[PDB]
RNA sequence: AGAAGACGGUCGAACUUGACUAUCUAGAGGAAGUAAAAGUCGUAACAAGGUUUCCGUAGGUGAACCUGCGGAAGGAUCAUU
RNA sequence: AUAUUAAAGUUGCUGCAGUUAAAAAGCUCGUAGUUGGAUCUUGGGAGCGGGCGUCCCCGCCGCCUCUCGGCGGGGCCCGAAGCGUUUACUUUGAAAAAAUUAGAGUGUUCAAAGCAGGCCCGAGCCGCCUGGAUACCGCAGCUAGGAAUAAUGGAAUAGGACC
RNA sequence: UACCUGGUUGAUCCUGCCAGUAGCAUAUGCUUGUCUCAAAGAUUAAGCCAUGCAUGUCUAAGUACGCACGGCCGGUACAGUGAAACUGCGAAUGGCUCAUUAAAUCAGUUAUGGUUCCUUUGGUCGCCACUUGGAUAACUGUGGUAAUUCUAGAGCUAAUACAUGCCGACGGGCGCUGACCCCCUUCGCGGGGGGGAUGCGUGCAUUUAUCAGUGGUGACUCUAGAUAACCUCGGGCCGAUCGCACGCCCCCCGUGGCGGCGACGACCAUUCGAACGUCUGCCCUAUCAACUUUCGAUGGUAGUCGCCGUGCCUACCAUGGUGACCACGGGUGACGGGGAAUCAGGGUUCGAUUCCGGAGAGGGAGCCUGAGAAACGGCUACCACAUCCAAGGAAGGCAGCAGGCGCGCA
RNA sequence: CCUCUGGCAUGUUGGAACAAUGUAGGUAAGGGAAGUCGGCAAGCCGGAUCCGUAACUUCGGGAUAAGGAUUGGCUCUAAGGGCUGGGUCGGUCGCGGCCGGCGCCUAGCAGCCGACUUAGAACUGGUGCGGACCAGGGGAAUCCGACUGUUUAAUUAAAACA
């Protein structure tokens, strides 16, 4: 229940939820000794990851997914895909003949670990490239901002 | 490309081989080896283009195959064996012995050296290891998996390897105030002491290097390669000293040599 | 052939791609092993770059690790019970990664009797009288008794497991990839997972 | 140790049969356009072109055109006490 | 003959037209698009350098940090960090296949080319002295400086620091 | 060189074009003394192909009993040439052509902490072993077929081909097990300390699970280690291997040790790469405005396959994904690029074509070997062409180089 | 179409034969409208599920357009619903009540019942499967009348009347 919303059992790998024969109730206070890692490039692992109980293999903190290569920002545009968001990166493309630019918008499907709550849309969101992890998705969200305009 | 490639067009060849347009459609293409194809002096070129020791392809073959040439102390009958940076080529029936150390253009100057000196070489450590049963390793820049290093070397330190025995005989640590040659890109074959290193996490590390004659530059760590402690280096250096005249200064030095000296 | 490769399917926008070349021996697949229960039948396969993939077509035994007590004896894979990919693969008794199988408890039984010097799998007086007494019967005393006294509340095995032993079949999750490697080496379901699959099995039975 | 063989699976040419789509074309009859030309009928238009012309829209007429209504000055009145 | 560029400011970014020569929607609303007023650190201060003082030039007033590392108490200021609010912009640097181009050198007899050549020398030197440069390489990506211009933020049913 | 002249008028000033003017390629006409360079079947028909040639290869060091030559020497196999044939490698390069292919290829940029890598180089390489089994090729000899770089049956015969398989090695070393034994203390159970025969393991790699956290990085579920087992069983692996030149010395006589190369392998690093991924860039078109999706469209979960990462595929869920910032569809006298022609400064047009990258071998498809091909101077089918047949059958692919036919202005 | 309840004796007769002509049914090799005034007659088609659907148009239609595929038996899977249940701890009063305090499944879980469908999968048979029964042949065009309706009881159903 709650966490196991799937047909197979979901567990973090890399921990053995079993070794126990001592007093003071069944298991500890934290109960399951949670796996997590830090992602580096001075991206702060969230509390919602380490304190949090969920699991997600594609979470760049609490699962198998190295972050590597390109890092960007977008802005959250659609949240409807489960565990993922489309984000709009916008840029000014130079034509030379006319010594001017044009708007251009590539919109990347992006993995969004459930460590992040309170991600509204219109929310600038840093993403770090990774190995592919869906037909279209390579980029996980790493830090989120929201404050451009509406509220904390 | 149904598999691998077994040829190399002239023109498509490395620029620093000095290989001219009309002569042939092809260049040798170094054999697979310790150094990277596009970082070599294919033994043939080193001879019949740069020592004029052979005339043809055939004449190099015949020089090579009397077991005359001895590349970092062994013997090699491949004409396309990639010799390269901080190697030797001992040629014996003459007692020449060279090194292949870069020119301030970036061409491997035919640099004659003494038979003492021709014992040791120098190497950059690429990666330190730990293999099975805890036994650590190095890997040199030129594919010498050394085993059991002085637990201190770590990557980018340069070593003075013996050659004939093999194995490390003391070393230099990559730090500020150490003589740094660069082995790549724009500043190829320049030499100055370091000054300053800048770690960019994920990107790669830019490194500054100040020349003896006041001039400065930067690079990306990979190409960099130390050759001693501060001003004094641990090897011979070709005349020029890796110091990089401006094109104006070079023209002046060419002009001054002419007319006056004779 | 039977190709793994993106070239053959539409873009993110939805429009058709075009085939810019023909299929490539590496842009390749093979037909599935779908290895069964039965007495051993393995086929080796030449793969890319030489090397060998040791494709199980049948299989029987497996090297299952009881994690909590740390013993990992080889045993029979008696039957497949549940597979959360697809039901039909349970029905077939097809062996895959993360299949829930049954395995005979007998080497874990033998081990536990050895180790903690306790009976496992309750009975009246047939296993207890001849064999366990012989396993016990302390002609040394002092050292060995102190050891198996030190094997304390420590023996206290899980309830769900204990029931399975006295039945005689343990639910075990396969960790290997039988079609690729050849083996069926897995691990015994224990506590939280076991409780989960047992419930899923009960729900299946109706 | 193992060849021929067959059950099923798989990729799948190829052929038939539709289906849609692009290019190319034959066609009685119709109806335009341009060009030649030493025709025929008138004279619409440019001068108040002999009924200002013109626009939109209706109907009519061998043909240019004519007429109705509302516009236009690109009018033949920048002006009328 | 035909394709094509310049002529063509007859396709127009630089740089054309739109009363009458072809040309402005009958009129108004209107979303994307494009375009958006002014406004926040400045005079000054102190010196090296040039034509008692005046007029032109050149390093300084990246702040804070010491919660972090050290080139039984400490200093000293560097690695880290509140990274430059978040970009654009500019300058420098790093990376950039060669050939082609531009362009050094060099009497291929000249030249287009080519990459060589040149000497000392009676040859007795049994050789030697040199080349095989540099420039450019959109945009994007990478580095460090600058912070006018233009965006973009923050404290307003309250929030910044403080043994 | 930041250049304009002719043409509407009876004349004028304009808008405006047409016509001239100069380059640059393709053709063609006329013409042509010398010399240095030098493109050349791209445009049409990725149309068809007569003939011939274009990929084979041996060292001192893989197997020599052709008897084809000869030794110098016999008889201790072998001595020196050596066709032949088995063995190994190579044939994935090169060469051609530009049909396709429009965010595809391609370029710069990075990732592989998501993989494979023949070789090259460097690490690793503790009772048949005084060396075992049987097989076949050439050679020999009967053939069969009309006919092929068809082959069968019989004789033999070698291997680094194919198989099998041991000495080493220390009843010893370290993990568990422990017949037991000894010392101290205690009223004694007990408590503490030691020693210890006999068993099982007695690991490089494999597959799985647990434990701990030598060397490492913005960056581990990394390396390394420990425990538990497993063998991806003969078709996991090295475990433990053939060949050549000199020719040495034993507290010792017939034995035992010895250097210098070749060749070979499992693993690790290297190299040559390959392969997939990240960011940003492409011509015309709206007489293409909506497209995708239970025949994968976009996500999720667990597998499958694959060298690996991913709807690659399968199940089950979720209902997503792209679009006026031009999706989606259509076209291209479209291979991408480096680059070429013009040019003041801007630009416009070209780029089949010697470098680089892609794709293709008439068309489609499927595969064998191999490190590497979805190979075409490899096969297997079909379709389209076509060649001998003694009519049962058999063979084939110039967008290699020459050359031919055709097409065509070329 | 077959059956029970109930009902009948084959419709104003029986028997024996099995000729021609018929009436009513069927089937036919190869061809497939060559037949004939004329496809008259018969034949094709037919159910369902899943795809797929043109011209034209009064924009409603055309439309079951056309054109395709599947269908059995067997053994399984998945998907769809209802009812009832916790006021447990403490007190006190008679398993039941009353009071006070927790709990409060408020993501619900547990036990007990019950129609019927739909999808998917395996296997299987001499490719047979809407097995009898039931049950559209389509298409392109022209003429007439818009249509539904009505009409000559007993030769005219139409283009006639409305
Ligand atoms: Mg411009
Ligand atoms: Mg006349
Ligand atoms: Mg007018
Ligand atoms: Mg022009
Ligand atoms: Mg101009
Ligand atoms: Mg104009
Ligand atoms: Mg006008
Ligand atoms: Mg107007
Ligand atoms: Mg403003
Ligand atoms: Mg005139
Ligand atoms: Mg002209
Ligand atoms: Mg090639
Ligand atoms: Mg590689
Ligand atoms: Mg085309
Ligand atoms: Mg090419
Ligand atoms: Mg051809
Ligand atoms: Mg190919
Ligand atoms: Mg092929
Ligand atoms: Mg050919
Ligand atoms: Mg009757
Ligand atoms: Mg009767
Ligand atoms: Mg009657
Ligand atoms: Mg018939
Ligand atoms: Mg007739
Ligand atoms: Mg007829
Ligand atoms: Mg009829
Ligand atoms: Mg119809
Ligand atoms: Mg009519
Ligand atoms: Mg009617
Ligand atoms: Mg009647
Ligand atoms: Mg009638």
């Amino acid at each position: 229940a709650d966490i196991q919303t799937e047909r197979a059992y979901q567990k973090q790998p890399t921990i053995f939820q079993n070794k126990k024969r001592v007093l003071l109730g069944e298991t500890g206070k934290e109960k399951l000794p949670r796996y997590y890692k830090n992602i580096g490039l001075g991206f702060k692992t969230p509390k919602e990851a380490i304190e949090g109980t969920y699991i997600d293999k594609k979470c760049p903190f609490t699962g198998n997914v190295s972050i590597r290569g390109r890092i960007l920002s977008g802005v959250v545009t659609k949240m409807k895909m489960q565990r993922t968001i489309v984000i709009r990166r916008d840029y000014l493309h130079y034509i030379r003949k006319y010594n001017r630019f044009e708007k251009r918008h590539k919109n990347m499907s992006v993995h969004l670990s459930p460590c992040f709550r309170d991600v509204q849309i219109g929310d600038i969101v840093t993403v770090g490239e990774c190995r592919p992890l869906s037909k279209t998705v390579r980029f996980n969200v790493l830090k989120v901002t929201k404050a451009a305009g509406t509220k904390k | 490309a149904r598999g691998p490639k077994k040829h190399l067009k002239r023109v498509a060849a490395p620029k620093h081989w000095m290989l001219d347009k009309l002569t042939g459609v092809f260049a040798p293409r170094p054999s697979t080896g310790p150094h990277k194809l596009r970082e070599c002096l294919p033994l043939i070129i080193f001879l019949r283009n740069k020592l004029k020791y052979a005339l043809t392809g055939d004449e190099v073959k015949k020089i090579c195959m009397q077991r005359f040439i001895k590349i970092d102390g062994k013997v090699r009958a491949d004409i396309t064996y990639p010799a390269g940076f901080m190697d030797v080529i001992s040629i014996d029936k003459t007692g020449e012995n060279f090194r292949l150390i870069y020119d301030t253009k970036g061409r491997f100057a035919v640099h004659r050296i003494t038979p003492e000196e021709a014992k040791y070489k120098l190497c950059k450590v690429r990666k330190i290891f730990v293999g099975t049963k805890g036994i650590p390793h190095l890997v040199t820049h030129d594919a010498r998996t050394i085993r059991y290093p002085d637990p201190l070397i770590k990557m980018n330190d340069t070593i003075q390897i013996d050659l004939e025995t093999g194995k490390i005989t003391d070393f230099i640590k990559f730090d500020t105030g150490n003589l740094c040659m660069v082995t790549g890109g724009a500043n190829l074959g320049r030499i100055g002491v370091i000054t300053n290193r800048e770690r960019h996490p994920g990107s790669f590390d830019v490194v500054h290097v100040k020349d003896a004659n006041g001039n400065s530059f930067a690079t990306r760590l990979s190409n960099i390669f130390v050759i001693g402690k501060g001003n004094k280096p641990w090897i011979s250096l070709p005349r020029g000293k890796g110091i990089r005249l401006t094109i104006a200064e070079e023209r002046d030095k060419r002009l001054a040599a002419k007319q006056s000296s004779g | 052939g039977i190709s793994r490769d993106n070239w053959h399917k539409r873009r993110k926008t939805g429009g058709k791609r075009k085939p810019y070349h023909k299929k490539r021996k590496y842009e390749l697949g093979r037909p599935a092993a779908n290895t069964k229960i039965g007495p051993r039948r393995i086929h080796t396969v030449r793969v890319r770059g030489g090397n060998k993939k040791y494709r199980a077509l049948r299989l029987d035994v497996g090297n299952f690790s009881w994690g909590s007590e740390c013993c990992t004896r080889k045993t029979r894979i008696i039957d497949v019970v549940y597979n959360a990919s697809n039901n039909e693969l349970v029905r077939t008794k097809t062996l895959v990664k993360n299949c829930i199988v049954l395995i005979d408890s007998t080497p874990y039984r033998q081990w536990y009797e050895s180790h903690y010097a306790l009976p496992l799998g309750r009975k009246k007086g047939a296993k207890l009288t001849p064999e366990e007494e012989e396993i016990l019967n302390k002609k040394r005393s002092k050292k060995i008794q102190k050891k198996y006294d030190e094997r304390k509340k420590n023996a206290k095995i899980s309830s769900l497991l204990e029931e399975q032993f006295q039945q005689g079949k343990l639910l075990a999750c396969i960790a290997s990839r039988p079609g690729q490697c050849g083996r069926a080496d897995g691990y015994v379901l224990e506590g939280k997972e076991l409780e989960f699959y047992l419930r899923k099995i009960k729900a299946r039975k109706g």
